[PDB]
């Protein structure tokens, strides 16, 4: 076993466990039963204070439970131990969950009170199963690390057999890609699946391809028409002084002038020449995003969404306000099922095109979140989240 | 026996090293006869004054405060409790007690060491008895764990050859239920108490066990039904702010089971009180609402408990402006539980907002005493909802509900036109007005926060206007306060643009910087 250790000064997590339904638990304690069984984990005793939060989810289109361990606490107080800018350009990629790998690697004897975790019972009527990992857990930012070595080598055959392929790999999930047709590619994933069953598996997402050949940039639309009202221009002007902290080059001066007066908002005002052209101008300047914007590799990867309704949603990636790195739209269920189908791809995207979670800003209150976010939840990891109050204006200035 | 939980100080401490203070010949004397009754028994023994740490005792009290600062921490002796409405009914519950729990369970050999202290002798230079302790010393730190723990790992077996038998383990207690006829009941305990006592923890026997009903952490238990300890209204002349404190609190105790308890009126009383001491009177409505409870009170209900078996619902009903109360059955009126919720999340709401609201600290209690969510009976129709859902900014969700017709039914009283109303007179406000129709006003304010002056600018429009307005204002707050359609507030002002509003036919809202 590798010795792993905390950042210098810093303790274990002692972090609660939101109650849970009894669904959820029966399935733990059905799953946790076994690994036991299977020496995977072991019960604990008092003498541990330690805690990580839980969680049962369900597979697509399988019919298992899988175990989520929120190890997000304790992977911020984990040792400090790259990235294919190719694979974003890849036509397709299929994602696959390597997490029961880790299963055959022991953990440093010395850290697995750390990994301790509880099963908690309905009303409290019982103590509540206490466990921590002796084997390397599924969520821990050590476990891809300290299985890293093993990985390459059991991975250095196909990358040479088969370098057109790219793979990365990100906590449980190995992003693998390639240009091939959707149908030579399901058929070069297929063995690659039994190639590590040589040296011994899933797929994230259905099964299906993610095509970041086709991902682009929502831009910002302005409203084309036949004939422009007072209120018209009035929200014209407004979206575009909003716009023109980001694109300087926006000008309004002419279309504020079509506004003098105190008219009624519904009165019908013909544009004039200049303002068409300035107008012109500015839809020009708004059809691509601002140049400059650059990748920080040190910064934090922000993600805020705003609903728009109809089962529509707005995203934007930054690390910097207004210097979005991508912005996105999202359509259909209910809002949560969709809310958390959108972080869930949003992140997706993030880890392919910079290896790295986001950190999101929610539009949804954390009781309701905490609440059923679980039960359409399916990724193997989980970001980190605020919840927060989006302005009327910003749902506005977007879609 | 029992196995021993590894034990260990707060990392670069060392033990206790305090010295014992002065004693008494005569509280000398008694120390030894309790000290050494105990070595006999092994909980403690005499160590060699290589030890160098040491523990104040006093009559036996032995005060660990130091020690514990020094002790490592444990696994939450949990907190949370089960809630009466989550039990499912036993035909005999049997509760037993435990003596000398705490004594009966060993201690980390390694860490005895630590639990060290003196008993001073009588004469100069004579003895002055040293000790440690080998079990688990009350007022330590980690005893209610390692305990707790331990117990637990005791019942397991018993548990598991008696799968029928339902136990709950609470501190020194141990409530203990079954569906079996009261002999074969009586035996198990028994049975029980023999497994407890293999292990040499000693349980009273039936004549001297606890009988039902149980009052626990103020509740009233019994095997089949429930209820909180019940609760005497005072009938006082002179009211303490103090006294309706305490009031208020018992009251909302209450709500839980008894429908109908209400305090706004015992609540508005504290306003502007200046001491725990000074003395209210009674308004009309206050008493009114008191002798309401009273009555109330008088007759006294008790909650069903849970049949897993059956469904769980939920009923919702808006008592009063800010109010809701609610009842989760299984089966029609047959409660398990009830409750009020007049949490208000932001200046301003309506009641869709704050219904969703109820419903979600609903549904989290409900996972958490029976670990399911319930059927909802609302008294909101989808149409209205939906409507406001699919416009309301942030996500929201609301599980299996039907609607029922009890009124008072929740409504938006009012919805801003999603545009420009065609020949409604348009009004830009920036305290005050002009219209394109050529009218204004620009009225005084004194005392005005900045962010109230837009709000009395909007006001003025909706006065003077018609039921039909278009309203143009560059404030971005009042925009957001108003679009959110609050029907409620705590500002006075917004609270009479509501009244507006509703009085109009269509209106507008834009925004321009
Ligand atoms: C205080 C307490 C806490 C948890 N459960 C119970 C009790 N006490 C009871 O009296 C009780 C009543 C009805 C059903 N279970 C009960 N018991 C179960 C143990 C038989």
């Amino acid at each position: 076993t590798v010795p792993v250790k905390l950042k210098p000064g810093m303790d274990g997590p002692k972090v609660k466990q939101w109650p849970l339904t009894e669904e959820k638990i029966k399935a733990l304690v059905e799953i946790c039963t076994e690994m036991e069984k299977e020496g995977k984990i072991s019960k604990i005793g008092p003498e541990n204070p330690y805690n990580t939060p839980v969680f049962a989810i369900k597979k697509k289109d399988s019919t298992k439970w899988r175990k989520l361990v929120d190890f997000r606490e304790l992977n911020k107080r984990t040792q400090d131990f790259p990235h294919p800018a190719g694979l974003k350009k890849k036509k397709s990629v299929t994602v696959l969950d390597v997490g029961d790998a880790y299963f055959s690697v022991p953990l440093d004897e010395d850290f697995r009170k750390y990994t301790a975790f509880t099963i908690p019972s309905i009303n409290n009527e019982t103590p509540g199963i206490r466990y921590q990992y002796n084997v390397l857990p599924q969520g821990w930012k050590g476990s891809p690390a300290i299985f890293q070595s093993s990985m390459t080598k059991i991975l250095e055959p196909f990358r040479k057999q088969n370098p057109d392929i790219v793979i990365y790999q990100y906590m449980d999930d190995l992003y693998v890609g390639s240009d091939l047709e959707i149908g030579q590619h399901r058929t070069k994933i297929e063995e690659l699946r039994q190639h590590l069953l040589r040296w011994g598996p899933p797929f994230l997402w259905m099964g299906y391809e993610l095509h970041p050949d086709k991902w682009t940039v929502q831009p910002i639309v302005l409203p084309e028409k036949d004939s422009w009202t007072v209120n018209d221009i009035q929200k014209l002007v407004g979206k575009l002084n909003w716009a023109s902290q980001i694109y300087p080059g926006i000008k309004v001066r002419q279309l504020c002038k079509l506004l003098r007066g105190t008219k009624a908002l519904t009165e019908v005002i013909p544009l004039t020449e200049e303002a068409e052209l300035e107008l012109a101008e500015n839809r020009e300047i708004l059809k691509e995003p601002v140049h400059g914007v650059y990748y920080d590799p040190s910064k934090d990867l922000i993600a805020e969404i705003q609903k728009q309704g109809q089962g529509q949603w707005t995203y934007q990636i930054y690390q910097e306000p207004f210097k979005n790195l991508k912005t996105g739209k999202y359509a259909r269920t209910n809002d949560v099922k969709q809310l958390t189908e959108a972080v869930q791809k949003i992140t997706t995207e993030s880890i392919v095109i910079w290896g790295k979670t986001p950190k999101f800003k929610l539009p949804i209150q954390k009781e309701t979140w905490e609440t059923w976010w679980t039960e359409y939840w399916q990724a193997t990891w989980i970001p980190e989240w605020e919840f927060v109050n989006t302005p009327p204006l910003v749902k506005l200035w977007y879609q | 026996p029992i196995e021993t939980v590894p034990v260990k100080l707060k990392p670069g401490m060392d033990g206790p090293k305090v010295k014992q203070w002065p004693l008494t010949e005569e509280k000398i004397k008694a120390l030894v006869e309790i000290c050494t009754e105990m070595e006999k028994e092994g909980k403690i023994s005499k160590i060699g004054p290589e030890n160098p740490y040491n523990t104040p005792v006093f009559a036996k009290l032995v005060d660990f405060r130091e020690l514990n600062k020094r002790t490592q921490d444990f696994w939450e002796v949990q907190l949370g409790i089960p809630h009466p409405a989550g039990l499912k009914k036993k035909k005999s519950v049997t509760v037993l007690d435990v003596g000398d729990a705490y004594f009966s369970v060993p201690l980390d050999e390694d860490f005895r060491k630590y639990t060290a202290f003196t008993i001073p002798s009588i004469n100069n230079e004579t003895p002055g008895i040293r000790y440690q302790y080998n079990v688990l010393p009350q007022g330590w730190k980690g005893s209610p764990a390692i305990f707790q723990s331990s117990m637990t790992k005791i019942l397991e077996p018993f548990r598991k050859q008696n799968p029928d038998i339902v136990i709950y383990q609470y501190m020194d207690d141990l409530y203990v239920g079954s569906d079996l006829e009261i002999g074969q009941h009586r035996t198990k305990i028994e049975e029980l108490r023999q497994h407890l006592l293999r292990w040499g923890l000693y349980t009273p026997d039936k004549k001297h066990q606890k009988e039902p009903p149980f009052l626990w952490m103020g509740y009233e238990l019994h095997p089949d039904k429930w209820t909180v300890q019940p609760i005497v209204l005072p009938e006082k002349d002179s009211w303490t702010v103090n006294d309706i404190q305490k009031l208020v609190g018992k009251l909302n105790w209450a709500s839980q089971i008894y429908p109908g308890i209400k305090v706004r009126q015992l609540c508005k009383l504290l306003r502007g009180t200046k001491a725990l001491t000074e003395v209210i009177p009674l308004t009309e409505e206050a008493e009114l609402e008191l002798a309401e409870n009273r009555e109330i009170l008088k007759e006294p209900v008790h909650g069903v408990y849970y049949d897993p078996s059956k469904d769980l619902i939920a009923e919702i009903q808006k008592q009063g402006q800010g109010q809701w109360t609610y009842q989760i059955y299984q089966e029609p009126f047959k409660n398990l539980k009830t409750g009020k919720y007049a949490r208000m999340r932001g200046a301003h709401t309506n009641d869709v907002k704050q219904l969703t609201e109820a419903v979600q600290k609903i549904t989290t209690e409900s996972i958490v005493i029976w670990g399911k969510t319930p059927k909802f009976k609302l008294p909101i129709q989808k149409e209205t909802w939906e409507t406001w859902w699919t416009e309301y900014w942030q996500a929201t969700w609301i599980p299996e509900w039907e609607f029922v017709n009890t009124p008072p039914l929740v409504k938006l009283w009012y919805q801003l036109e999603k545009e420009p109303i065609v020949g409604a007179e348009t009004f830009y406000v920036d305290a005050g007005y002009v219209t394109n129709r050529g009218r204004q006003k620009v009225v005084t304010l004194t005392d005005t926060t900045n962010q109230k002056t837009e709000l009395q600018a909007i006001y003025l429009a909706l006065q003077d206007s018609g039921l039909e307005v278009n309203i143009v204002t560059d404030s971005q707050y009042a925009l957001g306060i108003i679009q959110a359609q609050p029907d409620q507030s705590e500002s006075e002002l917004v609270n009479q643009i509501i009244e507006q509003l509703i009085k109009k036919e269509k209106v507008y809202l834009a925004w321009v910087p």
